[PDB]
């Protein structure tokens, strides 16, 4: 169901040019050398420095035209506070164990650095990212 | 079945009681001091 | 280079990497290709575009 | 007097909540529908 | 209303009453410890020299819950200093409370001073229960549960105390087999606690559920009736957990027991979801071990390896043999299902490290099994997918595995019957050993052909030049 799961601590939050978009940088608590650079919407999921975020990546929300979700149906997103959907536009099979995955959620960019074993399954066309706090 | 030897035992053991330090109630947490303070002129 | 192993095509990109090393006719073909490329480089660099501009 | 003045920050049932509580009401509902109501 | 009063006073430049701050901190105790601590700090700043013993004690407890050991210790020291100004009537009670808090801080820092202050307070006030509970608990930790008489006496002293009963039940669960007590004795104790004292106590309900689950798991399955009785015991445990959840839906241990029952019932998805939620909630060794077990049951061997590695590094610190055994099993599963030799190599190295840490017959058999599987897989591999070095290593491992199989067969109580060990060693030596040599010869021929081609090509190239 879920293709990746970890817990990140936010090191830096950069607002910069924009008002509704923040860059956050996090490193996994259980495993260093895993980095997460991400764009988020401030007004919907505001974050602060040194926060703890549960990040999950899935290829489907199950347990083509989009429709407003009926209140009766249940999906994987019911357990999280912030769900985005994007396309993977780069899978850098880099050095011995340095793998970078670039994902764009409609212009909001994410880069995930990590070892090959953790990010092997992330070679998909589209990914959901599910953030809980 | 002569294969790898491994034992599986789920760990759900309850921890010992913590007995943490107890908070001390304020003077205004008692009814009589509350009455004295509120009835001030 | 089909004789030196570490200067050859990577084995994970081609199915037939086993029966490539040590072949001499295929090396002749590759050498002809590389000589053609070197001739093209010389012709472009010494005659046509002397200043090295490569965006045309 | 000690018992009257004593106050405990967290309750016996709430000790598992601490500074960060989480809800398993959906888990309880699934358990009821799939263990107590299991066929 | 208190925030409005604070704002109005700030706008009017009037002295804000610290009592409003204390009330706000008391309210936020159950909502936000940070805001309560901030309001208490503001009240203390307003008071200045008017700081009281309760304010300092609550600040110290806040910093202790915040793990601010230095600040908590400083606040406790200030509280003890201010104790000299306490009215004589409440002086004894507040001194006992402050000494108990200082003993708790010592127990965090150094258990010896904690035990000393515990004895001091017990002589000062023998009637207090938490002091005696903590002192006996520290003694049991030091004595490895050799003071069962003290625990029984404490239980007799306060049969109605929920804390005393819970501590006694925890000690029973820890050392019942050591003390040889009745298996159901703790069950009867918790049943009496629930019926006659409090039927809404989650501690006794969880203990009873664990006991019932253990009884059901140990029960032999022979037919439908015995499986139904096991399911009924699991249903009793699940009803205990459901009552606990009705009391409090935020109980991690009830969900963990539910997941364990599902694992016994092969409901792997629900157990996996529960364990993931638990890990998101709390992080202990047991949660990681259960996650690894579920991943092994869910055939996600890589995630199981990661979970076991994190469990080993965070808590066990690479010392427990069982986690190494689990890592080796997961690596072997990965190598078998994915036909990966490096997984076999890592499993072999992990098993070797665990054996060198323990040197037990079980790990000897594990090493032998790993080496036999390695030899079989290497023989099954084609020439193009292997090399001479792997063949030689597999052959050496096969020889050592046969020798260790004979050694195990010569033991008193080997993990497997000695006849099976000898039969497996004979089967490996008779056929697999010769097939390994045939594979070695074929690999050598293949390398020789490669070198012949490589040496023949260059001569013809030089002739052409």
């Amino acid at each position: 169901s879920a293709l990746f799961d970890d817990i990140f601590t936010v090191q830096t939050v950069d607002n910069g040019r924009y008002n509704k978009v923040s860059r956050i940088i996090g490193i996994s608590t259980t495993n260093s050398a895993i980095k997460l650079t991400l764009d988020i919407n401030n007004e919907m999921f505001p974050v602060s420095q040194d926060d703890s975020l549960t990040v999950t990546l899935a290829n489907s929300l199950s347990l083509k035209s989009w429709r407003p979700p009926k209140p009766t149906d249940k999906s994987l997103a019911d357990d999280y506070d912030y769900v985005m959907f994007g396309t993977v536009y780069k899978f850098e099979e880099g050095d011995e164990d340095k793998i970078k995955v670039y994902v764009s959620f409609g212009g909001l960019l994410m880069c995930l650095e990590g070892g090959y074993k953790s990010l092997a399954s992330l070679k998909q066309d589209n990914l959901y990212i599910l953030i809980r706090r | 079945r002569q294969d790898y030897i491994a034992k599986v035992r789920y760990q759900n053991d309850l921890p010992a009681p913590p007995c943490p330090p107890k908070l001390l109630k304020y003077e205004i947490e008692k009814e009589a001091p509350q009455k004295e303070f509120l009835k001030d002129s | 280079d089909l004789m030196d192993e570490k200067n050859s095509i990577k084995p994970d990109v081609i199915e037939y990497a086993a029966d490539i090393l040590g072949d001499v006719e295929l090396q002749k073909e590759l050498n002809s290709e590389y000589e053609q490329l070197v001739s093209d480089r010389k012709f472009l660099r010494e005659i046509v575009f002397v200043n090295g501009d490569h965006n045309w | 007097e000690i018992a009257s003045n004593e106050r405990v920050l967290i309750d016996h049932n709430k000790v598992l909540r601490g500074l960060k509580p989480k809800d398993f009401s959906s888990v309880a509902k699934d358990c009821e529908l799939r263990i107590l109501k299991e066929k | 209303f208190l925030e409005k009063y604070v704002a109005v006073c700030q706008e009017e430049n009037y002295p804000i009453l610290p009592e409003a701050y204390l009330v706000l901190s008391r309210v936020y105790e159950n909502k936000d410890l940070n805001v309560a601590l901030d309001y208490l700090m503001k009240a203390n700043d307003i008071l200045g020299d008017k700081a009281n013993v309760y304010v300092l004690n609550n600040l110290g407890i806040y910093h202790f819950f915040r793990n601010n050991v230095s600040q908590s210790s400083d606040f406790f020291a200030q509280s003890l200093e201010a104790l000299n100004n306490v009215s004589p009537q409440n002086k004894e009670a507040l001194s006992i409370t402050l000494h108990y808090n200082k003993a708790r801080v010592e127990e965090v820092s150094n258990q010896s001073e904690a035990e000393k202050l515990y004895s001091k307070l017990m002589e000062k006030c023998p009637g207090y229960t938490s002091n005696k509970i903590r002192y006996i608990y520290l003694l049991a930790l030091k004595s490895n549960g050799n003071n069962y008489a003290d625990v029984q006496q404490l239980l007799d002293d306060f049969p109605s105390d929920l804390e005393v009963r819970s501590f006694y039940g925890w000690f029973l669960k820890r050392y019942g087999r050591k003390n040889g007590l009745k298996q159901d004795l703790e069950s009867q104790h918790h049943k009496d606690t629930l019926i006659n004292y409090d039927k809404h106590d989650c501690y006794a309900l969880l203990s009873l559920g664990n006991i019932y689950a253990t009884i059901a798991r140990e029960m032999k399955v022979t037919d439908q009736k015995q499986n139904e009785i096991k399911r009924q015991q699991y249903l009793r445990a699940a009803q205990f957990y459901h009552k606990v959840l009705s009391i409090d839906p935020k109980n991690i241990y009830a969900a963990q027991g539910i997941a364990i029952i599902f694992s016994d019932k092969e409901r792997t998805g629900l157990a996996l979801e529960i364990f993931k939620k638990v890990r998101d909630t709390v992080q202990d060794l047991g949660t990681f071990i259960n996650l690894g077990h579920c991943f092994m049951e869910a055939k996600q061997f890589g995630k199981a390896i990661e979970s076991y590695t994190i469990a080993l590094e965070k808590f066990s610190n690479g010392m427990d043999s069982k986690l190494l055994v689990l890592i080796g099993r997961a690596w072997y599963h990965r190598g078998f299902y994915e036909k990966s030799m490096d997984a076999y190599k890592k499993a072999l190295e992990v098993s070797e490290q665990a054996y060198q840490l323990s040197k037990l017959p079980a790990l000897r058999f594990n090493i032998v099994f790993i080496q036999f599987q390695i030899a079989d897989f290497v023989k099954s591999l084609p020439n193009t997918q292997r090399d001479l070095t792997t063949l030689e290593n597999a052959l050496s491992g096969l020889n050592d595995a046969i020798k260790s199989l004979l050694k195990l067969a010569e033991l008193e109580q080997p993990p497997y019957p000695s006849e099976d060990l000898k039969a497996r060693a004979t089967m490996g030596s008779n056929t697999l050993r010769n097939q390994l040599e045939r594979a070695i010869q074929d690999q050598q021929d293949y390398e020789m052909s490669i070198q012949e081609k490589l040496r023949t090509a260059r001569r013809k190239q030089q002739l052409d030049e």
